[PDB]
């Protein structure tokens, strides 16, 4: 294989084929993160299809 | 003593003025039990200032004043006839000396010892950061009280504008 | 509007920046 | 050692391959040794002494210290962005009237004023931050005050309460990253500020031609 | 045992304040009562509850060797006794004073 | 606080109380008794 | 140092911050000296505030000169630099003014009964001498601040 | 201290009877009054072309401050007592005094050959002080004396 100076320069950043957490690891922050993403993504799409209506939102076109 | 509680990741043991280099075990026991229980009542104060901003209860103290004209803060003390300050005093503080409504077998949860020490640190964080806000809490209002609006602030719970 | 952002200087500045880089990495290691 | 063993246990476990088995862990070792150009040294100061490189080594640290200062203090000052108050009630100079020109700043700040700042840095080179021979070049904050430090296998902390220790040759955490980010911060700076001193000499404008 | 020492010193503690009560009630005469306690702002009683509760638990200013002198112990029993007599008859003195102020 | 904001913070409440952790509390069950 | 003098009763060894705590033999007689001529100077600032109100002295009238910190603008600073290293003179070198040479008893068990009893006074004066001074370049700068005479003590 | 140019001067008999103990104390009151003396011939000329900006004193402008010893009085004595006394801090306790880079690494040779000309260039400088305080007062109290009234002559 062929050595140049960026493919040096790059090298640790591809040397850790294969390294993993043992066990479960951070799956349950994972899990936490997806589901708290899941409820944000129905939020926004409810205020979108307007089945959520907040104090001051209005969605219709505005001005300025 | 910097093998004992309350020493946390940011500082580690925090002693510049060396108040504990030259103390006994029991001064030390007073003073951790001192810190903790200022701590606690630091944080049912910083509670105590927002939850009246709220709710307030629907009774009456004392005849003259009911809660809702009670001004919370510092101006509440006036307000409050003296001899409602004086029985309350001694009610917490027959709990303080003796525990007549504490020390109870329900709500002290026996946990892993590892656990127990960590909440117990956790305990003291928060009591050590509720003091901090304590004298924000009491400066603000204090000096609003003498001089209204005299950091240009006004209102008293100035870090959450959604209550007000 | 050619001398907003200033003008032409950032994107010479930045084309001769990348230019200069490859040219530094083009050679062989040893 | 009380309140500490449970950071034991929230310390999350060793890396291991995927197979199961431990992991195998299989040019730049000085700080400000770096990719791009490696160890840049076209006037072979290494070569002049051991005791002259170390003086290099803290010259650069230094001179690149004062030079991010120096950035950042132009960049908000030129902003517009200014501390509330007087800063000399005696002379009636409100910091709004101050020139956000570097040399517009360097003159109309009083001379006392000055003085109080280069005071400052005497009794911090002189006394109160003196560099250790003993200590790392730069190092001269010492124990007691409080400061950022990121030894080796320092603890972060994850979303479920997990500890993590950080090695010296971690991503954006180690402390080789933050010491040779400290360094280029610096050498950029000392460009950034001499570029920053002419082109405001020549035009008026410290960052020109922006603006 | 442990629970009776809890009683004996209030029993002592108990007649002490009742005496105190009985000069510092007289010397006004020479705001009144348990109307002064009202007129009294709370935060003076923050500041003067604190200083009593400095004295009653640390001894503050109220544990010196002055008012503790030698004396001998066969009349030192006898003095406390008389201390606990004194102390009661104060005691039951000081309840009509609070209940003559428009109480049963 | 409008009551279709009420509404939906109801649904999620109900919805991890009554459907969630009844389901995962008996496959935890099942699955240790089984 | 707890066996030292100065210990008595009410306050015992009071050292709260621990400025005592693990320094040299050297420090602390710097210290005690420290803790002594500041005593000494606040005993005789307590004289020195009532005193030239009642007794006056013989280019500036001494009479006119107002008693306080408003003594020190009055004199001229020339005129008040010769006076500060005067007491120079008796401070390092301790060529006696005050008295011609020095002539101290020495008596045993006085000495304890004596020197405690010299810092404690200048304790109390130390203590004294804030109010004082508080008293004085509070009403100075606002006439009437608490609204009292400059001497609390009413026989003036 | 011993210079080519002259010997042991004593011609008052100052150092024969006096001991050398104490002798070392007149070396420090001569270093001393010598390097006093060179700052203020220094400090003589350089508030003629430039003066600090803002106020010493409230209503006390240092513009409006006369060079000489008429700033004596011109300055109040709370602002002389707060110098002094941090002057003295320096003066015995070594407070600001006492930083190591001032205290410069040099061999033997050269450093009792720099402390001699340390004392000599404070041993002129006392006697240029000495006519600088001089010419200063006789022209203060009455206008003119000398023929020249500069402060600085040159
Ligand atoms: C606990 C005992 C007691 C009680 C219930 C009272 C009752 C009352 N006193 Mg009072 N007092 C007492 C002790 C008491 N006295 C004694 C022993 C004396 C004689 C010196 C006095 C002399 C006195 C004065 C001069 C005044 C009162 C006032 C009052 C009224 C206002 C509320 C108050 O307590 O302010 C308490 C306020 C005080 C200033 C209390 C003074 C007590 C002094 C400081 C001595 C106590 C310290 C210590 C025990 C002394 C020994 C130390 C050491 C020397 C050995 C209230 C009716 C005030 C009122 O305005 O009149 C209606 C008022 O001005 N009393
Ligand atoms: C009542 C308050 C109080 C008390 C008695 C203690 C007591 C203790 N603390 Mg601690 N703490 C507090 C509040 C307190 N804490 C607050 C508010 C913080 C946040 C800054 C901390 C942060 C902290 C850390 C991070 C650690 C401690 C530790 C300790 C222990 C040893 C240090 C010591 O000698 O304390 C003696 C305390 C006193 C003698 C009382 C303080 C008296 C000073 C003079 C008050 C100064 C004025 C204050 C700043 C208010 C200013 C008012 C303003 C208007 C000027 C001891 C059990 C260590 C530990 O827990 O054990 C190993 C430790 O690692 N503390
Ligand atoms: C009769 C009522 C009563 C009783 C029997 C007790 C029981 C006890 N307390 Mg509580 N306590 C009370 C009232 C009481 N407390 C109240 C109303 C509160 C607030 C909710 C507390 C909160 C509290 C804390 C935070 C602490 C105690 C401590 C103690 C113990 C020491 C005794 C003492 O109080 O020192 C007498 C008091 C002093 C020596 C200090 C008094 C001065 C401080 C600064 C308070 C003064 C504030 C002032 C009035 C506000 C104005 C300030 C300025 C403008 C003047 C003792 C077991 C201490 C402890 O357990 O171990 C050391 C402790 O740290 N208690
Ligand atoms: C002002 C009165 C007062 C005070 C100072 C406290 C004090 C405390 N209580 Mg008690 N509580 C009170 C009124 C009070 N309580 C009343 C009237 C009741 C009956 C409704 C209770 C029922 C109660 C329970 C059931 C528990 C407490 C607990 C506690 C602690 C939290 C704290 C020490 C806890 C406990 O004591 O410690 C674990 C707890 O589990 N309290
Ligand atoms: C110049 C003042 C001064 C000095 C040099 C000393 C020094 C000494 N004192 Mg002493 N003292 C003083 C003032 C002083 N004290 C005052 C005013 C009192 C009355 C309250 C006492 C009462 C006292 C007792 C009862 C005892 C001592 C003892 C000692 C010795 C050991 C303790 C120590 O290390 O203190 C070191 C102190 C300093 C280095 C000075 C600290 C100054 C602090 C930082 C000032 C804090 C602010 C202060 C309250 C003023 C506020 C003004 C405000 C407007 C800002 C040592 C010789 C012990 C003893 O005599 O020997 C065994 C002892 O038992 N002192
Ligand atoms: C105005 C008060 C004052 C006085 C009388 C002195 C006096 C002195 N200083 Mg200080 N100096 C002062 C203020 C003062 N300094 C302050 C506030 C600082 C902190 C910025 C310094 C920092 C300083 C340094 C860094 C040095 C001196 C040095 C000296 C000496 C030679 C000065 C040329 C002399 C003894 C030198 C000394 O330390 O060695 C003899 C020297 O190197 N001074
Ligand atoms: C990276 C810095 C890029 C930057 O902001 O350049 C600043 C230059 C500013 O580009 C200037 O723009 C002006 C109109 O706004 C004129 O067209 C000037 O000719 C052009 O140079 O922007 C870019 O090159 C686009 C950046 C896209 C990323
Ligand atoms: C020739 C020779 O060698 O012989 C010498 C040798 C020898 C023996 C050594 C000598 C000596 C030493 C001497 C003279 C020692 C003297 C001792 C002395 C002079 C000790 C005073 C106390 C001061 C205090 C405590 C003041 C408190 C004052 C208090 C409490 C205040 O509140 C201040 C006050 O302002 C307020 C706040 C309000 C006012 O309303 C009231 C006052 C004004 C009071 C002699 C006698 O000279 C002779
Ligand atoms: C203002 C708050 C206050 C209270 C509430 C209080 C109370 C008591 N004082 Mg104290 N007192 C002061 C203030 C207060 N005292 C100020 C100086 C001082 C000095 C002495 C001395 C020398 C003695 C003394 C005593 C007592 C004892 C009776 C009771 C409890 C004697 C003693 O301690 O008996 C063992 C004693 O000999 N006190
Ligand atoms: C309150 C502040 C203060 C103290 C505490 C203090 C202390 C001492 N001074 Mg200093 N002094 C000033 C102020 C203070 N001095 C000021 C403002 C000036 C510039 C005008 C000044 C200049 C000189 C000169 C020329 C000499 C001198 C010395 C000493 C030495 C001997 C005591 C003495 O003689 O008074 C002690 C440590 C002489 C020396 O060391 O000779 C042996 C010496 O020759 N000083
Ligand atoms: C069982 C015996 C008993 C009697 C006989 C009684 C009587 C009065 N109490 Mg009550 N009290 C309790 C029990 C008793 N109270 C208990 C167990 C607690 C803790 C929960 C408690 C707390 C408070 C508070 C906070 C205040 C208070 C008051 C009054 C006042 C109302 C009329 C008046 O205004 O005179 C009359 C005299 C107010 C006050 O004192 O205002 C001046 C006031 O604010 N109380």
């Amino acid at each position: 294989a062929l050595r140049t100076r960026l493919g040096e320069i790059l090298r640790p950043l591809n040397a850790e084929y294969g390294k993993v957490a043992p066990g479960w690891g951070t799956t349950s922050v994972m899990g936490v993160f997806m589901a708290l993403f899941l409820v944000f993504l129905v939020i926004i799409l409810q205020i979108y299809n307007s089945s959520i209506i907040l104090e001051n939102v209005d969605v219709d076109w505005v001005t300025v | 003593y910097e093998n004992e509680l309350g020493v946390i990741e940011p500082t580690g043991f925090f002693d510049p003025l060396g108040l504990s280099a030259n103390i006994d075990e029991e001064t030390f026991a007073q003073y951790r039990t001192a810190e903790l229980k200022h701590g606690r009542v630091a944080q049912l104060c910083v509670i105590g200032y927002v939850v009246p901003e709220i709710y307030r209860f629907p009774g009456e103290i004392a005849p003259g004043v009911a809660f809702a004209d009670i001004p919370n803060g510092v101006a509440a003390i006036n307000a409050i006839p003296s001899l409602g300050w004086l029985q309350m005093i001694f009610f917490i503080g027959a709990v303080d000396y003796w525990g007549v409504l504490g020390d109870f077998d329900i709500g002290k949860p026996k946990l892993d010892p590892d656990e127990l020490e960590k909440r117990q640190v956790q305990e003291l964080q928060h009591g050590r950061l509720a003091m901090i806000a304590t004298l924000e809490l009491l400066r603000h209002d204090s000096q609003n009280l003498v001089t209204p609006g005299f950091d240009g602030l006004d209102t008293l719970i100035t870090g959450l504008p959604f209550l007000y | 509007n050619a001398g907003d952002f200033g003008g032409y200087t950032i994107p010479i500045i930045g084309l001769g920046l990348i230019g200069a880089t490859i040219a530094l990495l083009a050679g062989p290691v040893d | 050692a009380k309140g500490r063993g449970w950071l034991q246990k929230a310390r999350i476990a060793d890396e291991i391959d995927v197979t199961g088995s431990q992991y195998v862990n299989v040019q730049y070792d000085e700080i400000g040794v770096l990719p791009p150009l490696g160890r840049w040294d076209p006037l072979n100061i290494k070569g002049q002494g051991e005791a002259r490189y170390r003086r290099f080594v803290e010259m650069e640290i230094k001179h690149g210290r004062m030079a991010m200062a120096a950035v950042l203090g132009v960049l908000t000052t030129y902003s517009g962005i200014r501390f509330p108050g007087y800063l000399s009630k005696t002379l009636d100079l409100k910091f709004e009237d101050v020139p956000g020109t570097m040399i517009g700043s360097w003159a109309t700040v009083p001379v006392t004023g000055w003085i109080q700042i280069v005071l400052f840095v005497v009794l911090l080179e002189a006394s109160w931050w003196k560099q250790d021979p003993a200590k790392a070049p730069g190092d001269v904050v010492p124990e007691g005050v409080w400061w950022a430090r990121y030894p080796d296998g320092y603890s972060i902390f994850l979303g479920d309460g997990s500890v993590k220790t950080v090695a010296e040759d971690e991503l954006f955490l180690g402390k080789t990253w933050k010491l040779n980010a400290e360094r280029n911060n610096g050498r950029a700076a000392m460009m950034g500020i001499t570029g920053m001193y002419v082109h405001e000499l020549l035009t008026g404008n410290p960052v020109y031609p922006l603006g | 045992e442990e629970t009776f020492a809890q009683y004996r010193t209030a029993e002592l503690k108990h007649g002490r304040v009742a005496q105190l009560c009985v000069i510092g009630y007289i010397v006004p005469e020479i705001p009144n009562g348990v109307a002064a306690i009202n007129a009294i702002p709370a935060l003076g009683w923050f500041q003067m509850v604190f200083l009593i509760g400095a004295v009653d638990y640390w001894g503050f200013l109220g544990d010196f060797e002055a008012g503790k002198p030698d004396l001998a112990p066969e009349e030192l029993e006898k003095r406390k006794l008389q201390e606990l007599q004194h102390g009661r008859l104060a005691m039951l003195a000081v309840l009509e004073l609070l209940r003559h102020d428009s109480q049963n | 606080m409008t009551p279709s904001l009420s509404a939906f913070l109801s649904s999620v409440i109900l919805a991890v109380v009554i459907i969630v952790i009844p389901i995962g509390a008996a496959l935890v069950f099942v699955s240790t008794s089984d």
